[PDB]
Parts: structure tokens; C-alpha cells; sequence
RNA sequence: GUUGGAGAGUUUGAUCCUGGCUCAGGGUGAACGCUGGCGGCGUGCCUAAGACAUGCAAGUCGUGCGGGCCGCGGGGUUUUACUCCGUGGUCAGCGGCGGACGGGUGAGUAACGCGUGGGUGACCUACCCGGAAGAGGGGGACAACCCGGGGAAACUCGGGCUAAUCCCCCAUGUGGACCCGCCCCUUGGGGUGUGUCCAAAGGGCUUUGCCCGCUUCCGGAUGGGCCCGCGUCCCAUCAGCUAGUUGGUGGGGUAAUGGCCCACCAAGGCGACGACGGGUAGCCGGUCUGAGAGGAUGGCCGGCCACAGGGGCACUGAGACACGGGCCCCACUCCUACGGGAGGCAGCAGUUAGGAAUCUUCCGCAAUGGGCGCAAGCCUGACGGAGCGACGCCGCUUGGAGGAAGAAGCCCUUCGGGGUGUAAACUCCUGAACCCGGGACGAAACCCCCGAGGAGGGGACUGACGGUACCGGGGUAAUAGCGCCGGCCAACUCCGUGCCAGCAGCCGCGGUAAUACGGAGGGCGCGAGCGUUACCCGGAUUCACUGGGCGUAAAGGGCGUGUAGGCGGCCUGGGGCGUCCCAUGUGAAAG
């Protein structure tokens, strides 16, 4: 009575479920190295991005955070960073940052 | 063809902004006369050097606001302010039609 | 894709098709962007069959994969020889 | 599709012979030449002056009534002759003689246009070698018009062939007897058919 | 071989003028009245975006993966049972691609919605094509299935396995992305340096090869998003409107600019060139009229928009805020075993209600086209076809010739005759319908062979329309209706009627001897149609741009002063805004 081809909301469910996720975790993630940066530390700090920014193109590789819109994070979030840490610290540990 | 346009400011009055007065001459389409037509561009001076009675020109720029989406080009002449006036005077003459 | 098909007109009982070029998801008879020929299947001229070989060598190098019933008519052109 | 009715009240009502008939058309019992005048009761009663509207109706229904013709089609190969370029009133007239119920009838394998459709219509002339029955067939130039030989043996053709015999074909045919076939030359002109019709006032008619 | 303009009746004793009303014309997605034959092509719910029974319209892939199931061949512990290998088909499931195209509507929208021209240094585009470089290892998930449990179905829960073009990590890095400087145009474009980050799938066959895939990157083509100048209905009896409003700083957000969102600042924004509000309405190419200018219309063909009972919502994907996907509130409806469930024809038919009115619940993928697997092939109410309806256009038939100084009946009269009238009957001539025999075009490719899966060539299967069109032969004269007859306006007499019955678009006619009413005879106009009504343009130079007026006909403000605006004497020079000329692009196709 109805198209079988409902199938593709399963698939739908279960792919929104496994984009929620990885995109979130780049929230909290990338909201850890900030206040890191801003209450002083790099190295600890610095090494998030790191791991951050791989997450970010890793989102890439899928329909998650597709495009360039991580080049709208990866470029605004390591935008701060450097000014942020010159606020007490100077571009530390030899980490994403570029000079 | 990003449309240059040319007309006369009406304020200096907002943050990098004015009030470009342009004026369209043409025939009636349905009357062999020849009439005025006139609009009202909001352009941007971030020199904040663009002021009043400046004669200036103005581009179909990228999009800077709501109803922003020019910039100045260049300036024509500065002297002239007798031509706000006819701005200023028949908006004073809008004045009395009330109670 | 973009394909080159066909769009039939001509009075009901004659069909008459425009080799033609359309978007793949556009109606039988719509905005193509170029006809290349006209086709009558029902023979009612000796110069029945009219083909851009040069022009289709265009669409057909920048990607616009044809129909059987497309594929075949280019052959009776002669667009593929070319030795 | 057709008159089908009483034809020599056309003729006397348009105070015209129309040759519809056929051989009766010139002899001397044509009811014009027997009664001459508009049928009806009031015929011999004093006709009153004609509404300059009147005079302006009666001769387009003479060549309406000469060629045997509704008023769609009258109309319909008027507006044409309106559009394509040239003297409006006298191309109106070349569309009409090149209809092919009208050339059968010139060709003279008929004494009359309304006997000529009929053949026309049957399956008996032919065009190019191709079994036309269509009246309304705009005849161009260089084209066949013969009696089918499927059928150029009956006991009416041969009678109406052999009448012509050596007759003055219209100075635009070419009529060859026994071969039964007849070329379309050129295109008429009033000046080469004359007929009681001044043709400019269908068209101050059909302006109106 | 395209070209263009007609007026008339009506006020008065009578005339001229201004002036209005009415008519003849063309068109219809029309209906209705009376008739009614055939075929070709088109077209067909404007009314209630109201409610829908039922059927059908969105699937495809075993050359991706695993499984239940059925046939066929092989089997195994020597063994029932069973279990397994291979091949075909079917059921479903994980997975990939398509359900954002197609098809319907016109509620909404007075807006960058549409049309036109541009811009994008502000961007997007899977499947297509072209070029460069690659696929080395390791881990795992959830359904399908098994077990159990619940419900009438809907469905759902709890436990336990597992494969893969599924998920995840590491390895390399053609190359892409990012922060910070540097080389050139300039809005984020183009390189480069150091640092950081990012890849991968297998399947098959004739395996030392080929087809189909995968991953990163650049470019083309197509298809989109956005911004801008310009034109786009009425009401001035709507004269002020504005607190995200208007500009900025900064952050967010998307593929991208944005006052799109938020925080702080300064008061700015719009309007008599008509802001704000109200009413109507989708827009265009086109269509109808008009000589033109103009006026009205956008059904069906095509382009764009918006909608899928009303409304909001986001996910999935390259693409929607998605008609036949999901969620939520409202209204409606349907189902039952009463605990509870479900649905959305403005998709093709078809029903109901509303109406003056609107199609068969048909056939087939043969064709074109679309989606899937390479491929055979599947699906395709897109479509191609037929079915209804004189709704429109066109074509065609209800016979042709001969045939009476003129049958019959009917009509008129002055009784002598005159009309219907070659009209009828009659002779001949062909033969719509009918009958038989043949029988299509639309249909040559996908496939197979040779050939390299190339070029090229050879071979073969396939039709709903339809035994239709058509063709060959035979064979019967065989439907005609409607309006009008006072002027406009073509077409006349009799009878009855006697301000009654009635006709009538304007004038008007009928108040006894009617060419107007009712009937006949006859005549005029059309003809398988004819008339009525409604609407659009005209006629209406009667909103006057072409193309009008204001002493007495409707019309000069009661006068003055004066802002904006409109307009402006003579001469010389400049810029060339309007203006004019040439080229080029566009002006799609259909019209
Ligand atoms: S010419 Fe013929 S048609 Fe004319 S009236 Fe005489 S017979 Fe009749
Ligand atoms: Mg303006
Ligand atoms: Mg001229
Ligand atoms: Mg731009
Ligand atoms: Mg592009
Ligand atoms: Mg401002
Ligand atoms: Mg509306
Ligand atoms: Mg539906
Ligand atoms: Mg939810
Ligand atoms: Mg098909
Ligand atoms: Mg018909
Ligand atoms: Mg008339
Ligand atoms: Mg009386
Ligand atoms: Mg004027
Ligand atoms: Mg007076
Ligand atoms: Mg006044
Ligand atoms: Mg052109």
C-alpha cells in the first residue's frame, strides 16, 4: 500500500544520528581549545587543534561538514588562536601555526 | 557593465554611508515629451571623506547592506550644494498636508 | 548528464524529431540548447536526415552521452568514421 | 456540403445567366430565357430602387453561385487573397479556377461545375497519376489533370470528351482528346475569363 | 514575392451643433434552443486550492553483500535426518543510484515574482567529458536471520550472531584546505616558503589482458543560488509610514553577500517622481480586436514562479524545507475485535457537491523520452494510441445530365391568369453506405559475429494504434435543418386577431380595413449547422499620444501672492546626459 522505497528514512535516521555526532564533536572539541588558548596554555592547547583540525577534513571526506565549510572553521578557529595567545604567551610550541 | 552611476549626495548624516541622488532623463513612453526621473542610493565612503554637496559616482558594487549594495567610485565636483537644497526644500514642502 | 535525444513534433501520425540536445532531467520538448538536425522516420524526403558532424563532435567531446535510437543516427551520418 | 436545391432561381434572382445546368444552359428553354425575372410571387411587381447594400451582395453571391461554394470557403479564400500580395480582387479569383471541381468542368469533361464535382469526387479524374477526389484542390501549374484510366472508358466521358472535340479551351489550358488529359498552363486573369462580375465590389462587400 | 481607415436609427413643426443610448464586425477552453451524416487535427471543471470509493502512476541492480524460499545438476560422516557445492528464478534486508526530473493546479504573491540587460574579486553542480597521480595493512558496527514477548492490522520491544562497493584508524601524498609574510590586477583572484590537516572497493570474464567501478586534484559543458538598473492594475474618499527601523564595529550562519541572527554605538530610512494601507490579480513568449496608436486576455504549446487540506519545522543528499518522505498543532474523513489506528487525485481515469457546463474507472512500451544494472531486461496514466462531446478548424456527402409555353396539391387575383418551378414523376450515368481479397509507413537499433568490447561491416527478434489507412474487384440515389422578411438589414402578399393576444436591440407597431402580432404560401441568409445570451476589442475622435474642448451647450478656480515643478531672448567655446548614426551581443523554440 505503500513504496517500499521508504527505506531511504532508515538510512536517513541513521545518517543524520552519524552526522550529529562527528559534527558536534567539533563543537565542544574546538570550544576546549579556545578557552585553552585564552587561559594561557599551548601546548596543551595547540595540540588540539592538531587533532581538531583532522576531524574537521575527516567531517570532509563525507556529506557531514562537506565543501569548504571547513574552510570557514579552519580558517576563523586558527584566525583567534595567534591573537589570542600574543595576549599573554606569543606563538608557542611548533604546532598548525605557520611564521 | 557593473552600472556606474553619477548623482548628487542628500546627507552625510550615517557611518560610512550616504545618500547618492541620481537623476534619469528620458522620453514618455506613451508622450513625445522628454521627463525626470529620480532615485536614491545609499553608497559607501569608509574614508568618511565623501560628504555633503559632493557630486560623486557610485558602481553596482557587492552587497555591503539591506539596501547597500553600492560603492562611491570617484568624485565630479564638491561645490554643490544648491541642488540639496532642492532636496532639502521639497521635502519641507511635504510639510503641510496634515491637520 | 546532458544527453543528446530527440523531440518529436509534427502532426499526430508524423512524427517528426529534432535531433537535439536538452538537460537529462528536462521535458521532451523543452529549452534544449541546440538542435543539431532534423529526422523523419516516416521518409518523406530525400534529404531526410540532416546531422551537425562537426558540431556534435562538440557536445560529444565536452561529455553528452546519446540514446540507442541517437548513437545509431549519428553513425548514418557518418560521425564516427573518421580513419 | 453543396446547393443540392432549385439552381435556376440563382439565376433568375441575380438577373444573370448562370451557366449551372449544362447544355439546357444555352438553349432556348434556360428559364431566363423563358422567365427572365426573380422568381416568387412579386416578380413582375415594380422592383424598388436597390439599398446601395444591395447591388454590393448580389454579385458576390453570382460568383458564389458561379463556382458552386459555401461562404467558409469563399471567405477562408478570400482572406488569403487579401494577405498574398497583389491586386486583392483578381488573385481571389485565380484560387478559385484553380480549384479542381472548376477545372474538370473547364477541361470540358463536364458541361457543369455541379456535374463536374460528382466526377471529381467519384474516384475518375487524376492529378500527377494519383486517384484525387477532393474538389477543393488549389490545382498549381505543371500538374496532370486527366480522366483515371481505371475508369476513362464510361458512357459519360467519351460523349462529353468527343463534345469538345476542337473547342476553344480557356487561353490557359491544353486539352488533348482521346489522351484525356489536360495540363494546367498558367494562372487565370479576369481580363482572359470574363464573366458579369465587377469583383471589386465583393470586396467593398467583404470590407464592410 | 508583406500594404492600410465605411457608418446608421434616435430629441424637433422643421434645421444645424454639441450629447447620450442602441445596432451591424471579429473572437470564444463557452452554455442553451431546435436539428444532426462521415473523416483528419486539435481542445474540453473559469464555479469550491471543496470532499474522495477503487485501480494505477517510483523503481532498478545477483557483474556489490550476506540470507529465507522454490526447480536442475553434484554431492558427504558407509548412515535416516540432514548438510553442503554450482546454476536459474522469487521473497524480502544491508548498499549504490533515482524518488528535488517527470505529471497537476493558480489559492498565495503588488514581490527582484516575472520580463529585459548585467554583475558574481560572493558562490554551488552528483551522474557527463578531458588531463595528472594512486587503492599498503589492521580493527568493527547494525539489520536481514535465530531465540523470546506483546498488538486485530498498524506495529513494536528485549536478548544473540554475521558479510560487504557499510563504519573507523594508521601508512604514503599527485594534489587540495587553513593561520601567519612575500611577487602582480584588485573587494575573498592568482603563486610560493615553513608549520598543521586530508584518500581509497571491490566485482567480473577469454587473469599474465580487458570491461565495470573507487580516492585526491584542475579544467569544460550543463544545471542552480544571490545582487543590481529598468517596465509591470485600481482607490488621495489611505497624507504621513518606520524601533531591525537606517548606517556602522564584532561575532554567528550558510556554498556565498547580506540588518538573514545577536551584542554595543549614532540617529538615522522612506514619501506628491505617490511612501504606509485597502481591492483585484500569477508573470512572459504569445492570443483577440484595432488601419494605427491603443484596449482586453495569458487555458491548452513553451519559459519562470509559488502550492500539494490550512501552517510551521528541520533531517537525509551535490540538490528540497520535498504532492505519491518524516515530525508537530488545527479542521475534515475513513477503520475496528473499542484497547486504539490510518489517510490526503490541484497525478490518468472515475464519484460526489457547486453549477448554465465539461471526457473512457479502455490498449500498449511498438515509437520518443526518463530512472536503474554495462548488458539481456524492469518500471514508466511522461507518452504514443484509440473512447465521449458539432467545443473549434478543415475537408466531404445527402446525386448529375436530359426532361413540361408547364401534371397534382398548396398560395395570390381584377378569375383571363400568375408563383412554388426542372422543382416532382420519368430515361440514362456514376456509385456515400455495403461486400470480398491483399495489407502497410511509422522499425532499426540495443543483441550476435568478424573486427581491439575502436572505426567499419555482415546476421537475426520486435506493433497498442489495426486486419486500421490504403489498394484491387463488385454493388443501392441515399439525412436537412435554423433565423429573418418596418428602417438599420438582403428579402411581400393573404387570413384571424382588434390597446386585448403580442412583437420588440434603438425608433417603435397593434387604438379595424397590420408588409412588424399567430398561421400559410412565398422570398432573403447560412448550412451539418442555425439562432439566443454572456464576455473582450471595435464601431466610441464618447478620456482625444496619433485624436476633443471650457462666452450662450458639462466645463475658467471669486481674486491675488508665491514654494516645488514645467517652460524660456541673442552670440561663442567645452563635456556629450536626452538625442542620432554603424558595428557586435542578446532578443531561445514554437508565435
Ligand atoms: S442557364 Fe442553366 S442554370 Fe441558368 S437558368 Fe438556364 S437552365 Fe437554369
Ligand atoms: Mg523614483
Ligand atoms: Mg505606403
Ligand atoms: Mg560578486
Ligand atoms: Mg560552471
Ligand atoms: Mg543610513
Ligand atoms: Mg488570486
Ligand atoms: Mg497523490
Ligand atoms: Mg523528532
Ligand atoms: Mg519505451
Ligand atoms: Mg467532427
Ligand atoms: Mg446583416
Ligand atoms: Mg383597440
Ligand atoms: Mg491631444
Ligand atoms: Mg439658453
Ligand atoms: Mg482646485
Ligand atoms: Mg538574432
Amino acid at each position: 500500500r505503500n513504496l517500499s522505497a521508504l527505506k531511504r528514512h532508515r538510512q536517513s535516521l541513521k545518517r543524520r544520528l552519524r552526522n550529529k555526532a562527528k559534527k558536534s564533536a567539533i563543537k565542544t572539541l574546538s570550544k576546549k581549545a579556545v578557552q585553552l588558548a585564552q587561559e594561557g596554555k599551548a601546548e596543551e592547547a595547540l595540540k588540539i587543534m592538531r587533532k581538531a583540525e583532522s576531524l574537521i577534513d575527516k567531517a570532509a571526506k563525507g556529506s557531514t561538514l562537506h565543501k569548504n565549510a571547513a574552510a570557514r572553521r579552519k580558517s576563523r578557529l586558527m584566525r583567534k588562536v595567534r591573537q589570542l595567545l600574543e595576549a599573554a604567551g606569543a606563538p608557542l610550541i611548533g604546532g598548525g601555526l605557520s611564521a | 557593465p557593473k552600472k556606474v552611476l553619477t548623482g548628487v549626495v542628500v546627507s552625510d548624516k550615517m557611518q560610512k554611508t550616504v545618500t547618492v541622488l541620481v537623476e534619469r532623463q528620458f522620453p514618455h513612453p506613451l508622450y513625445g515629451k522628454v521627463i525626470k526621473r529620480s532615485k536614491k542610493y545609499l553608497a559607501h565612503d569608509p574614508e568618511e571623506k565623501y560628504k555633503l554637496g559632493d557630486v560623486v559616482e557610485i558602481i553596482e558594487s557587492r552587497p555591503i547592506s539591506k539596501r547597500k549594495r553600492f560603492r562611491v567610485l570617484r568624485l565630479v565636483e564638491s561645490g554643490r550644494m544648491d541642488l540639496v537644497e532642492k532636496y532639502l526644500i521639497r521635502r519641507q514642502n511635504y510639510q503641510s498636508l496634515s491637520k | 548528464m546532458v544527453k543528446i535525444r530527440l523531440a518529436r513534433f509534427g502532426s499526430k501520425h508524423n512524427p517528426h524529431y529534432r535531433i537535439v540536445v536538452t538537460d537529462a532531467r528536462r521535458k521532451r520538448d523543452g529549452k534544449y540548447i541546440e538542435k543539431i538536425g532534423y529526422y523523419d522516420p516516416r521518409k518523406t524526403t530525400p534529404d531526410w536526415l540532416k546531422v551537425d558532424v562537426e558540431r556534435a563532435r562538440y557536445w560529444l567531446s565536452v561529455g553528452a552521452q546519446p540514446t540507442d535510437t541517437a548513437r545509431r543516427l549519428l553513425r548514418q551520418a557518418g560521425v564516427f568514421r573518421q580513419e | 456540403g453543396r446547393y443540392i436545391g432549385p439552381v435556376c432561381r440563382l439565376c433568375r434572382r441575380e438577373g444573370v445567366k448562370l451557366y449551372l445546368k449544362g447544355e439546357r444552359c444555352y438553349s432556348p428553354k434556360c428559364a431566363m430565357e423563358r422567365r427572365p425575372y426573380p422568381p416568387g410571387q412579386h416578380g413582375q411587381k415594380r422592383a424598388r430602387r436597390p439599398s446601395d447594400y444591395a447591388v454590393r451582395l448580389r454579385e458576390k453571391q453570382k460568383l458564389r453561385r458561379i463556382y458552386g461554394i459555401s461562404e467558409r470557403q469563399f471567405r477562408n479564400l478570400f482572406e488569403e487573397a487579401s494577405k498574398k500580395k497583389g491586386v486583392t480582387g483578381s488573385v481571389f479569383l485565380g484560387l478559385l479556377e484553380s480549384r479542381l471541381d472548376n477545372v474538370v468542368y473547364r477541361l470540358g469533361f463536364a458541361v457543369s461545375r455541379r456535374q463536374a464535382r460528382q466526377l471529381v469526387r467519384h474516384g475518375h479524374i487524376t492529378v500527377n497519376g494519383r486517384r484525387v477526389d477532393l474538389p477543393s484542390y488549389r490545382v498549381r501549374p505543371g500538374d496532370e489533370i486527366a480522366v483515371a484510366e481505371k475508369s476513362r472508358n464510361l458512357e459519360l466521358i467519351r460523349q462529353n470528351l468527343e463534345a469538345m472535340k476542337g473547342r476553344k479551351v480557356g487561353p490557359w489550358l491544353s486539352l488533348d482528346v482521346e489522351g484525356m488529359k489536360g495540363k494546367f498552363l498558367r494562372l487565370p486573369d479576369r481580363e482572359d475569363l470574363a464573366l458579369p462580375v465587377n469583383e471589386q465590389l465583393v470586396i467593398e462587400f467583404y470590407s464592410r
